[PDB]
């Protein structure tokens, strides 16, 4: 099983003219989505006298 | 004058201020009590004196490079840079008329017109605490107060 991660989008912004308006923070969450790896095979063969 | 009063935020050498931008509605003077309204506009408070829950929001002086001082009124309909006061800072408020400050440490209430006054701390919200012994007679004088 090959579980892969898929994070989200983030970010709160704020506009200002003086620029000092307590810049404010964020982060990203996560969740996982999984697949599977099976095995395929095949063979062939003849006899000895042939 | 040994007590120069040409900056409305004098509250320590390591404490930075918290700024709340917004639009104007009138032409108020720096050092008065404000209140944000609908849209994104600020003006004078015009609430009652006996109402709690108000935020400590005073009008900072405008920048030097925009024609701003401690007595120059703001231009209407523009961006007014204000100050939200944290507890434990000194700021220059603006009192009303006919009240003398005798003791350092009295309670600073809020008048309904956007100025401050010495009120009884049992029926009004106490904003700050006096820090200068002067007597004022003209409405609009700057008195140092600590915001706790």
């Amino acid at each position: 099983v090959i579980e892969s991660r898929r994070y989200s989008e983030a970010g709160r912004i704020n506009r200002s003219m003086s620029g000092q308006t307590d810049i404010d923070m964020d982060k990203t969450k996560s969740s996982y989505q999984k697949m599977v790896i099976p095995v395929f095979d095949g063979a062939y063969g003849r006899d000895f006298r042939d | 004058m040994a007590n120069s009063k040409n900056s409305i935020f004098v509250g320590g050498a390591g404490r930075v201020k918290q700024t709340i931008e917004g639009l104007a509605q009138s032409a108020f003077k720096p050092g008065q009590l404000l209140a944000r309204a609908a849209g994104d506009a600020i003006d004078v408070t015009a609430k009652a004196s006996t109402t709690y829950g108000n935020e400590f929001l005073i009008c900072d002086d405008q920048p030097q490079t925009l024609g701003g001082g401690t007595d120059v009124a703001v231009t209407a309909g523009d961006t007014v840079q204000a100050i939200s006061v944290l507890p434990g800072q000194y700021v220059l408020l603006s009192f009303a008329a006919t009240q003398n400050v005798t003791t350092k440490g009295a309670a600073v209430a809020s008048n309904g017109d956007g100025n401050f006054k010495l009120g009884n701390p049992a029926t009004e919200q106490t904003f700050a605490v006096t820090e200068e012994i002067i007597n004022v007679t003209t409405a609009g004088t700057l008195v140092l107060c600590r915001a706790i």
